[PDB]
């Protein structure tokens, strides 16, 4: 879920 | 320097012009195990009915809002809705009996750390269809699409406090911790599986 760095 | 990025971008741009990335793979458009009778479609978000996008956003919020607030990110409706409705968003949608949406993935073909990747932004199942192998099947579809478009990996973000999903990806699907993950230099890990 989502797009982290 | 620009030449290497151009070859990577050409592959991404071509994948994003596809019509039906699953056209060649009808066997992956049905999942009929463990009491399910699902049909699976792959569409750009522009091809989805608004009520389908609403269902997908609502399922993500139901499943994830608390875990977002437990992370450093927080949950904001607008940010997530904008991410889910970006023109670059692709969707796999699982329809039980070809009629009731029960699971989806939001994914993209993109560049990440200089590589052509399939980035899995969501995999979300309704509770009643969990632990029946459908999630694993959807990720296998992503892996197949990554191969068929010449991406180098499938990538995703998983919260450390999302214990069940972390085990699903790390143990059942044998995803690795990607070199871009914060742990390789935080409440999440970046995971990947090479093509
Ligand atoms: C962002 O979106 C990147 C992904 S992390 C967010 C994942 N989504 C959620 O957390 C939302 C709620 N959960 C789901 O949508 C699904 O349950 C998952 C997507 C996490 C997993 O899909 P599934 O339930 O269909 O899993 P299966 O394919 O049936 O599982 C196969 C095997 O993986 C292990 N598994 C799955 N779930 C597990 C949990 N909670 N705990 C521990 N292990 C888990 C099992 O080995 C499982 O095999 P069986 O034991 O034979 O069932
Ligand atoms: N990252």
């Amino acid at each position: 879920s989502g797009r982290g760095k | 320097e620009r030449a290497a990025m151009d070859a990577v971008c050409a592959k991404v741009d071509a994948a994003n012009r596809l019509g039906d990335p699953l056209e060649a793979f009808p066997v992956f458009k049905k999942y009929d195990r463990n009491g399910l009778n699902v049909s699976i479609e792959c569409k750009r978000v522009s091809g989805l009915e608004p009520a389908t996008v609403d269902w997908a956003f609502d399922l993500t919020k139901t499943n994830m809002q608390t875990m977002y607030e437990q992370s450093e990110w927080g949950w904001k409706d607008r940010e997530k809705r904008e991410e889910m409705t970006d023109d670059r968003a692709w969707y796999l949608i699982a329809w039980e009996n070809s009629s009731v949406p029960v699971a989806f993935s939001h994914f993209r073909f993109d560049v990440e750390c200089g590589d052509e990747v399939l980035y899995c932004y969501e995999v979300q199942l309704e509770s009643k269809v969990r632990r029946k192998g459908l999630g694993k099947f959807l990720i296998q579809i992503l892996q197949l699409m990554a191969n068929s478009t010449q991406m180098k990996k499938v990538m995703l973000t998983v919260f450390k406090h999302n214990h069940g999903a972390y085990q699903f990806f790390r143990e059942a699907l044998q995803f690795e911790i990607d070199d871009s993950s914060p742990s390789m230099s935080c409440s999440y890990e970046i995971l990947s599986r090479r093509t």
